Parts: structure tokens; C-alpha cells; sequence
């Protein structure tokens, strides 16, 4: 999964 | 509720030993009941704040993508019927997880948005509702998820126009935002190519203004480059 | 019970589902169901409710001793006086830590034990029993504290017994019982020596048993052993 | 902390 913040 | 009873500080100080202790659903609850306290929230509770929901929720979320995944492999040809169960369980979970968002808009919307001024908490908490309606998207099969998906793109693009008006290109809030916005495109809204282009841009813009921090914003700031930069390697 | 309409064969599968999940707190309530239709439990359903409270009471023990920590150092000379925020948090996680303690004596109490009759299933449910009096005792500091940990040598002594008995020397239940009591002597009974003598006597008894064993069983086996050996290696 | 099972 891509990065969240 | 079942916080009302209890000062707001000792709230905070419950919250951040909730942290040290890795329990971060009573962190949440914690967090809750001090917003519920009617108040304004300081720069470092709204990080509290952040960081016990995030806990919670990326819990849930994850559990709901692995009973997800079983649930498609049972509805595969060939695959044995082995009942409601798997369907059952995973709509418990989605139902606790949507819970936890509604929970989530709930303090924003009551009342941490409308007395938000300065730019930093009013862009932190749009983000904030544009992400908890991204996890009810990722979700969503019925009728208004067009409308979920919609609530998202509508906060987020509301923190976006303030990002952009009032913060540097360097601002961590600003460059967590731009984050989640692509990755709200890219995930959510099937448009991988505005995903790239605002990770591309915010990357650039945030680049050209590094001359102008300390060393410790500068730390901040590329913390998050680096995560757009991630991104875009994963999506190019 | 929330468990009551469930059929058992539903709550076993959504325990293995939960499992999947790292979702352990639904993983146990959905065994405490299981238990509580009143029939015996398999193996392997023996397994699913030692791992589901295993990791439930392992994060509350974690939690646990984050915060006597911390309060331990707030009752230092010098500290400065934050309130009774730490031992009200700490109490809090303590209490929930006892409740899920007395849930699973419970559910030994009425009936695991008393039709327990074969000595794997016996020395399995009253090693979980001495773990969870231990449990209850790492927190006890009151008038019964002499009393709860004289119950967790009780049980363990009783599983002892009948798994020197019926049991051959490399059986895991055997091993893993003498690991856990072992345990029991050097961090609760203030016991050492026994703790190492314990642990030494069982290691080399099952070593000298290994010849007998299939692969797969001596794999099970081995294993334990050198947890005895890991324990050894710390307290020599 | 010490193994236990
Ligand atoms: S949930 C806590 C982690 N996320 C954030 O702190 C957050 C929230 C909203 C927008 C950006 C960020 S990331 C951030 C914010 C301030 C300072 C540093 C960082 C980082 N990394
Ligand atoms: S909570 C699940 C992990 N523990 C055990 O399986 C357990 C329980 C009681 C006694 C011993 C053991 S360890 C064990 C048991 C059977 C087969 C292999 C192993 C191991 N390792
Ligand atoms: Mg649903
Ligand atoms: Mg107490």
C-alpha cells in the first residue's frame, strides 16, 4: 500500500 | 458519556500514557472525551489526536483487507461453500471500522472544524475528514458511494485551496495533505495520472523552498518529500 | 452470552478467521463461546483458545508494566508530583488484565477441567490454569496475594504430576508445562534454584528421548527445549 | 522477560 499520513 | 466525568488534562495525560503503552483504542477514547470537552485543541493534542485514530483505524483496515481477500477467494469457481460465516465476519469488522469514522467526522463536524481559524488546524482537520471518508470509501459498495468518494475529494480539495493560500510549500501539513490526496486519487477515485502529478509537483515545489528552513524543519520537511517520492517510485 | 445463538462450528471458524486477522480479542470471545456450549474441545480447538488469551493477556501484561514503570519512577525521590493520573491508568489496565485472568478460570472452572480426562487434555487445561493464577499474581499486592500464587503451584503441580506420569519426557504439553513452572519458580516464588533445576532436569530428559521421535514430532519438540535452554542461558 | 508457552 502507498504511504499515508 | 463516559469521559464527561474526567478533567481535560488528565485526559491528555491518559492519552499520551495510552501511547506510551501501545493501547491506542482507550488512546482514542481518551482523545474523544477531550474534544468533547468543547474546547480548542493545541498543536500538539491534535497530534494526539491523529495518531490514536490513525492506530485504530489502520488496525481495522488491515483486518478488513485480509478477511477481504478470503472472502474473494471463496467466491472463486472451483472454491468449496463454507457459509455465511466469512461474509459475516467481515462485515463485523467493516461495521466497527465504520464506526471508528463516524466517530471521527463526528468530533469534526461537532465541533473542531467550525472554530478552527488559523490555517494549520483548519487544514489539518479537512485533512482529516477527507481521509476518515477515504477509509468509508475503501469500504463502500452501495448507493451513495459516489457520494463517500465525493465527500472525500470535497475536503480535501478545501484543505488544498487553504494549503496553498496560507503555508509555505514546505509545511508538513500542507505536504501530508498533498500526500493523502494522491494517494486518494490514485486509490479511490481511479485517476492515477492526477495521483503522479500532484506528488510530482508537491515534491518540486517543496524542493525549491528547503533553502529557506532550520535544520530541524528541514527534517521535518523531507520526512515527507521522501514519502511522496516512495509513492511516486511504487506508481511509476 | 453475545455468543449464544452462534452455532459452535460458526464460532470455531471465525476464531481461525480472527486469527487470521491478528484480531485476538475476537478470536477470544468467539472460543469463550465455543466453550460455553458445554461440549469437550478438540486439539486443536484447545490450540485457538490458548492463542487467542495468550495474546490478549500478553498485550495487557505488555501495557501493564509500561505503566508500573512509569509510575515507580514518578514514586522516585526528586520526581516531581503529577497527580493520580498514572496509578488510576495504571489501575484501569490492571483491572482489565484481572477480568480477562478470572474469564478463562472461569471457563475452566465450569467445566473444562472437571471432564477433562485424558492427560493431554487434563495437563493442558491445568497448565492454563497455573498461567493464569501467575498472571493474576505479577499484579497482586494484597491480602490474598500469598494465596494466588499458592493456587498457580497448585495447578502446576498437579499438571506436573499426571504429565510425569502418562507422558513421555519429549511430549510438548509436558515440555511447555515445565517451561511456564520453571518461570513460575524464578519470577513469582522467589525459587531460582528450582526455576533452573526445573528447567535443566526436564531439558535433559527429553534429550535423552529424542531417539524415539519422528521428524516432525522431534521438530515439536526440539523447539521447547531450547526455549528451556534460551531460559537457562538468562538465568545462568 | 523469560520464554513461556
Ligand atoms: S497521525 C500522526 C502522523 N501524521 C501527522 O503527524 C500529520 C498529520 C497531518 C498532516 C501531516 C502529518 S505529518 C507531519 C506533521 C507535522 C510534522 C511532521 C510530520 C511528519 N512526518
Ligand atoms: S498459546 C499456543 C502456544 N502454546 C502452546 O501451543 C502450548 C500450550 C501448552 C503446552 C505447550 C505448548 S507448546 C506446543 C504444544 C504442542 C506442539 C508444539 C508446541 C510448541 N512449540
Ligand atoms: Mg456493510
Ligand atoms: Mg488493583
Amino acid at each position: 500500500f502507498p504511504a499515508t499520513v | 458519556g463516559a469521559m464527561g466525568s474526567m478533567e481535560r488534562a488528565s485526559l491528555i495525560q491518559k492519552a499520551k500514557l495510552a501511547e506510551q503503552a501501545e493501547r491506542y483504542e482507550d488512546m482514542a477514547a481518551f482523545m474523544k472525551g477531550a474534544v468533547e470537552k468543547g474546547e480548542e485543541l493545541s498543536n500538539e493534542e491534535r497530534n494526539l489526536l491523529c495518531v490514536a485514530y490513525k492506530n485504530v483505524v489502520g488496525g481495522q483496515r488491515a483486518a478488513w483487507r485480509v478477511l477481504s481477500s478470503i472472502e474473494q477467494k471463496s467466491n472463486e469457481e472451483g472454491s468449496e461453500e463454507k457459509g455465511p460465516e466469512v461474509r459475516e465476519y467481515r462485515e463485523k469488522v467493516e461495521t466497527e471500522l465504520q464506526g471508528v469514522c463516524d466517530t471521527v467526522l463526528g468530533l469534526l463536524d461537532s465541533h473542531l472544524i467550525k472554530e478552527a481559524g488559523d490555517a494549520e488546524s483548519r487544514v489539518f482537520y479537512l485533512k482529516m475528514k477527507g481521509d476518515y471518508y477515504r477509509y468509508l470509501a475503501e469500504v463502500a459498495t452501495g448507493d451513495d458511494k459516489k457520494r463517500i468518494i465525493d465527500s472525500a475529494r470535497s475536503a480535501y480539495q478545501e484543505a488544498m485551496d487553504i494549503s496553498k493560500k496560507e503555508m509555505p510549500p514546505t509545511n508538513p501539513i500542507r505536504l501530508g495533505l498533498a500526500l493523502n490526496f494522491s494517494v486518494f486519487h490514485y486509490e479511490i477515485a481511479n485517476s492515477p495520472e492526477e495521483a503522479i502529478s500532484l506528488a510530482k509537483t508537491t515534491f518540486d515545489e517543496a524542493m525549491a523552498d528547503l533553502h529557506t528552513l532550520s535544520e530541524d524543519s528541514y527534517k521535518d520537511s523531507t520526512l515527507i518529500m521522501q514519502l511522496l517520492r516512495d509513492n511516486l517510485t511504487l506508481w511509476t
